[PDB]
């Protein structure tokens, strides 16, 4: 399960990355 | 196979947080 678990956890952590960068980003606009 | 996504989520999961949170 070399490359099964490699690239889809690839795009797992693409879906993680966005997710934290909006969940991170939003806020920003609440202050400002 | 469980060691390689571990340390792969590990590797990419730090070095981008650190780069949003630099950038935010």
């Amino acid at each position: 399960r070399k490359n099964r678990r490699l690239k889809q956890a690839k795009e797992e952590a693409q879906a993680e990355i966005e997710q934290y960068r909006l969940q991170r980003e939003k806020e920003f606009k609440a202050k400002e | 196979a469980e060691e390689e996504f571990n340390i792969e989520k590990g590797r990419l999961v730090q070095t981008q947080r650190l780069k949003i949170m630099e950038y935010y």
